[PDB]
């Protein structure tokens, strides 16, 4: 069972954006789909739900067409249109299949969420820089590498090493914002005998800018 | 005790003659139900064609709608009043009498009367079901074979009558299981043992069901699609709905019986004032079958629609009341036809309405009015005729939403419980009780 | 709409401790659900209908409560349990969520492993010069990092970022990035990163010389 | 008489409110009891399979602990029965049928604890026995117990509360409220004379126990087979044939169960120690097979979905079939507290699939799916041996939810009851009662 | 209910191609899908069928692996792989949903089908020549014009006049193959007062060779 | 596998007429189906289970038969009835189809409108010289075209093509193309196209002189 919501990203205040949620691994029908959002550093807030046939569509006390939750069972996709977007709408948006035990419903399974950023800034792809140990590093048991992802907007960026095959010893730090641009670095610690002898590549993805960048960490020339 | 031992060791041994004859009966009943069903459909068709040729001039077609339904309705009431008074109304009470050996099975009269008679009332667009006609034509078919093969004994008379009736119900709703349950819960003698062979009823049902399938396959009578499920914290709502069906059941019964009397006055039993009254009610139905279809007809058509929540609350109340009226007028008027199906329609509509209200009162339950529609669909059959098990199974066989089983059973049971605690009576028994008493008096 | 207030907004416990977080409702609710949210991942239905465990939820977890007070309990908490727990109700509409209760693990000392990195050549080929310093896997999370350019202290252009406690080892990690202009970076030679942490009185220094 | 009937019609369906409300308390108790039983069984099978890990290394020590555990639990089961409640042996349905005939006592103060804990042992040990047996009997006794505790006097109450407890017992065993009601009004009830059993009362009890079941077994069907294909009309004759097969095999299978009942009585001659040990051996044998060939041991519910899907090979089905015919017989005929009802569902399924497979290769033009035959046969054995087709057809339906297979299902089960009748077979539950009722005389 | 099959086209002998069929307008599952083909100027021939769960797949009596019918209910698409393709495989391929009445199955709904051409001959664009009446034509009531479309491969070529605005009196003859090349002419009959006084253009299209050509028929000097 | 043989392979019948086509089977079959295929479109389930009409099929259409002989019938065949009808069985596996029957709109004889065209100057500017001749809208289909270069007969390099019956007059059309090399074409002067058709004893000649 997988929920993959997309569409998020940068939106100018007062503008409108349409979030999508591709469902798979279950009968999309029979299921009440719902949207929930989490504002940076805050809790969870229900946006709305839509029954299988779209005959019922409830929302959180909102307003006009503040939110427009629709669905296309033919594409097993859920939709969330937000209008007159204001800073309060900046958050991570999760689609979630609904269900229940005794009947008091719950959010069964949640997607990964898409991030919506209300800002006047520009969508800016990150610059990825390899962080190799200086030409004076005391090659110890383990060797810490890393890469600097800077000057991107908005969140988020996903960073993985060797396409994720290198999952242990990975550390991606929370991005810091400065001058309307985000910056973060990911550190990967591998065995000294695994690098430089073997390829260590840092993969950065910034869906907002449709950017996928793979930086190969090489010993300092 | 020693007796029982002798019986246990001899249980379920039905004379092969009875079994084979149950098969022929079932086959005949099924073929008959098909023919009846087709005739009704053909007449309703013809009626439709007459309006297209006289489409322009509303008052003209509103006239031909009436006349056509009236002319067919009268033809129906006539055939009954003239050649088989017993073939009027449902037929089920009548057949129940015969299982009790308290009423004759004049098949040489009833078969052609009930068949062509109902063809007139049903084909005219009246608010009557096919159950009445088919269950009765069924029992009679069952008697006819008993007589033609001079089969002797109680078991054969009761069994072949019972199977012809079940096969009759089965081929009406394409519900083999309802057919069997009806006989063993409602039709059968209610107070004493009986020599009815369940296994023989089965064969008959199967045979008529197969006959039905050979001519109607690929088109369900009622396609409601798969509805949502029902949470346990949602069940009490179905109890309430059953409580409503349970207080309304007796009331609806009083009206059917009362309207039977009130309508008897209009003609005092006079075949001419009867045929003309029926001709009026019939014409009224074919008129409504063009200015408000949901108030006339068998009602099957509006079940899928109402279950889908496509009617407004207002339209449902209209349809309901309107149908309460048209059902009563057509049935109580003694026209050859069932009141069984019409009650399905009323149960549905009432159910939907309950649903809609439930939906707005409890958004946290994520209700879907249609589950209440289905819960109610057989709930009237449960409060009025008091045959819940057969209702629940009938709805199931027609709506195919087994996940609603608890709600359905809870509504139907709530119905039969409230109908019992408010003095109501099994409508089919009350009608037989009338007939049987109006005889020894 | 119902207001669910999660008692400890933030709590700490040593694995093996019996942990209990509360979820009070402004009005009356029943069969509340609990979701577990680990840093970086979507919420996960953990406990539902007040006390039913979702498939895959260790038996150390138990839910209870009624009316206005419910509680999620870990009879002997495990370090992997570090996350934010959100209670949710829908016995009334619309459904509402608690503020959440962040659970933090209390483990044994872990000293950082510092790694300094000079600006990549590619970055310098743009006018920027970020000097990154990683302080990986330490505990407590109370840590001070101090930069020193040519022995002299520096605090301008320095940005820090901490990771959340690790799901498996309960340690923290921090990254300190000193960003300068290529011209500013080039007029100095020695860049050092100093990490002061409970695990040592003498700071851990790492550095490199452009030369 | 016509004047009495009128009096009766006008008085039909008026069940004393006391009986109705008591049907409710009964249904509730039976349902809670069935949950408890079901849970206990599941817990024991759990513990046992948990032991086969602490000894999953030393294979011989493993095949040993599997056997011992099942043996020690089985023995405990046979003991409780042979010592405190001989009637609580085997199914219990025959016994309850007797009580409806007022021909067998309902010693609930004995049977309840014996049938419950006893079955817990045999079922929890991995034996080829169903829950129906224990629950329907515990159900009836629960019904009697309330009758006695509230001194509810009058035939109707005794027969109704006993019949509801039985129906609720069946309902809570398969999560099939309709099968529970139909079982009472087609099989359990006195078969030769009128009875004062209130259908409406049975309903309430069933509903109540079904709800109790749902309160603890939400979201997980006993048998999920998904939606199978449909059945063309020109495909129906094949189900008749399959019914004819179940029909000739039904009686035969009954002879074996009754025969095996005798043949096994010799091994212990009624001696409580040779019995308990014989059962301990059969029990251990089941726990053993419940690790070297699971599809031959246990209740059989697990292998139904698999067989229906067509995941077993022709060879595996025949193996499973024969093996289960043996394990079912050994467990049931041995007099162990348990049903033979579910085991028959399994046999019916397997046989049905096998038929289907053959059908598939013989008629590709029919676009068959062996699974429709598996479902058609699932209740066919209950139709040919027990002779309660309507209950079987409806039970399968409530469990496999494939109503479009209704004709095939009815045709197979009817073919079965027809061929079981024409080959001399007898309602297995009646045959069992007819024996117990005779052995109650013969020795006088 | 729609069945759109694609993938057809030119394949070299001995080669293999994968035909596709996009289904829409119904539940793809529950249905047995089947392929049937019709060789130029000939009858229909069943290729094979595949049940909903792919648990059964039968083929017309033919070469062990000549055909490989598969399906992806997730994409509501049916597939037909042909191998060691020889001239006999040159034909229009139809996917068809299967069903039945009494039980003797039929091909419920068919698609328009994809044409498969098995040949080693090379894709050649057509040369369009205008067919104007000789400088000795007796300008009668109606004037027959036309254009020759020769030397192309493979089929087909669509010919329309005045962008299809001239649909009456149009005649496009079946192409004749010779020396690995197709040739066909289209004749359009218009009123003598409509031509030459008005522009009569013959538009040829050969998607295979990405060719779109418009030939203006002009009187002969 | 069953061999279905459709009797009239080709037949013509004027609108309003009882048309009947046969479908014989080599072995025994039951409940055969019929598909209508109009030129350019996909087969359409017309009649199934031997005699059931598919939703939308006019009632003038009927079918019956049994064992080893079936037939599709049209009581008063309309215009939009022109098509090829395929019978199909599946009472036996694998299913098989009939060779089909082509139903064409018989009509009033019509003489061909003959048009001859000299090679375009553009083609000659390539070495080729196609002499196209159109025989448009004639009936019945049978027709003979004969070429004559400088009065002498010519059969080499001549290619013919017939259209299927037209759906706006039910006539047929044929094109005859005499392809030559520009050098061959230039050494002759008179090019004639001769069409011989039922509608006349004396052929219809059309020609042109390069001069
Ligand atoms: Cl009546
Ligand atoms: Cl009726
Ligand atoms: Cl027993
Ligand atoms: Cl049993």
């Amino acid at each position: 069972v997988r929920l993959l919501e997309s569409g998020g990203g940068l939106v100018q205040p007062g503008g409108s954006l349409k979030l999508s949620c591709a469902a798979s691994g279950f009968d999309y029908s029979r299921y009440w789909m719902s949207w929930v959002r989490q504002a940076p550093g805050k809790g969870l807030k229900w946006i709305g739900e839509i029954n299988p046939v779209s005959s019922t569509i409830n929302y959180t006390p909102s307003l006009k067409d503040k939110f427009i939750i629709s669905r296309d069972n033919a594409k097993d996709t859920l939709y969330l249109q937000i209008s007159k977007v204001r800073s309060e709408d900046t958050a991570l948006y999760y689609c979630a299949r609904l269900y229940y035990g005794y009947g008091y419903w719950y959010f069964d399974v949640w997607g990964a969420g898409t991030t919506v950023t209300v800002s006047s800034a520009k969508t800016t792809p990150p610059s990825v820089y390899p962080l190799a140990p200086g030409s004076a590093a005391a090659a110890a048991s383990m060797v810490t590498l890393g890469c600097l992802v800077k000057g991107y907007f908005p969140e988020p960026v996903t960073v993985t090493w060797n396409s994720g095959s290198l999952a242990a010893g990975v550390h991606t730090f929370p991005a810091v914002l400065q001058a309307a641009l985000y910056t973060l670095s990911s550190s990967v610690t591998v065995p000294s005998s695994s690098w430089p002898s073997e390829t260590v590549t840092c993969n950065v993805a910034h869906p907002a800018s449709s950017t996928k960048v793979d930086k190969k960490i090489v010993p300092r020339a | 005790r020693r007796q029982l031992i002798r019986q246990l060791l001899e249980r379920d041994k039905t004379p092969l003659a009875i079994l084979f004859m149950a098969a022929v009966v079932g086959t005949l009943v099924g073929l008959a139900a098909v023919a009846f069903d087709k005739g009704v459909a053909w007449l309703q068709n013809q009626r439709m064609g007459a309006l297209v040729h006289t489409a322009d001039n509303y008052p003209l077609l509103l006239t031909v709608a009436f006349l056509c339904s009236a002319v067919l309705a009268m033809f129906g009431y006539f055939l009954v009043r003239k050649y088989a008074p017993e073939a009027g109304g449902s037929g089920i009470p009548e057949i129940e009498g015969a299982l009790e050996d308290q009423r004759p099975v004049r098949w040489w009269r009833v078969l052609p009367v009930k068949f062509f008679g109902g063809l007139g009332t049903l084909g005219g667009g009246m608010v009557l079901g096919r159950e009445g006609p088919t269950v009765q034509i069924g029992g009679n078919i069952g008697r006819m074979v008993l007589d033609i093969f001079r089969l002797k004994g109680d078991e054969a008379r009761h069994t072949l009558l019972a199977t012809g009736a079940a096969a009759g119900l089965a081929a009406a709703f394409n519900a083999p299981l309802a057919g069997i349950l009806f006989i063993i819960e409602e039709m059968r003698p209610q107070f004493r043992y009986t020599l009815i062979s369940i296994k023989a009823v089965f064969i008959g049902v199967i045979m008529s069901t197969i006959m039905y399938r050979i001519f109607n396959h690929e088109v369900a009578l009622i396609d409601v699609g798969k509805l949502s499920d029902a949470p346990l914290n949602t069940l009490w709502l179905y109890l309430i709905l059953g409580i409503i069906f349970g207080i309304f059941g007796p009331i609806f019964n009083k009206w059917v019986l009362g309207m039977q009397d009130l309508l008897h006055r209009v003609h005092g039993g006079n075949i001419t004032k009867w045929v003309l009254m029926g001709g009026a009610i019939g014409g009224l139905c074919g008129l409504l079958g063009f200015v408000a279809p949901a108030t006339s007809g068998g009602g099957f058509n509006l079940i899928p629609i109402a279950t889908a929540g496509n009617f407004s609350m207002g339209m449902l109340v209209f349809i309901f009341v309107a149908r309460v009226i048209t059902t009563l007028l057509c049935f109580s008027s003694g026209a050859p036809g069932g009141i069984f199906a019409p009650m399905l329609a009323l149960g549905t509509v009432l159910g939907t309405a309950f649903g809609m209200v439930a939906v707005e009162l409890f958004p946290q339950y994520h209700l879907e009015a249609g589950t209440f529609a289905i819960a109610g669909m057989g709930a009237l059959l449960a409060a009025s005729i008091r045959a819940p098990l057969t209702g629940i199974i009938l709805v199931l066989e027609m709506t195919d939403n087994y996940q609603l089983i608890l709600p359905m059973i809870i509504t139907g049971l709530g119905a039969t419980l409230l109908a019992q605690f408010t003095g109501g009576k099994p409508l089919y028994s009350a009608i037989l009780a009338r007939t049987l008493a109006k005889q020894e008096a | 709409d119902i207001v669910l207030t999660q008692s400890p907004a933030i709590m700490s416990a040593a694995p093996g401790d019996k942990v209990t977080m509360t979820c009070s409702a402004s009005s009356s609710v029943s069969y509340i659900h609990w979701y577990q949210q680990k840093s970086g991942t979507s919420p996960k239905r953990w406990i539902y209908d007040t006390s039913k465990l979702t498939s895959g939820v260790p038996v150390r977890f138990s839910g209870s409560g009624s009316g206005t007070s419910y509680s999620l309990t870990i009879n002997t908490m495990e370090a992997e349990d570090a996350a934010t727990y959100y209670c949710q109700q829908w016995s009334s509409h619309p459904q509402t969520f608690g503020g959440g209760t962040k659970l933090e693990i209390l483990r044994a000392d872990a000293a950082p492993t510092v790694s300094i990195f000079p600006p990549s050549s590619e970055q310098l080929t743009s006018g920027g010069a970020s000097v990154v310093c990683f302080l990986n896997n330490f505990y407590p999370k109370d840590i001070n990092v101090k930069w020193k350019i040519d022995g002299s202290e520096r605090q301008n252009g320095v940005l820090n970022s901490w990771t959340d406690q690790d799901s498996k080892d309960s340690t923290y990690s921090m990254s300190s990035t000193l960003t300068l202009t290529k011209d500013e970076y080039e007029r100095h030679n020695s860049y050092t990163c100093e990490a002061t942490h409970k695990t040592s009185t003498s700071p851990i220094v790492k550095s490199f010389n452009r030369a």
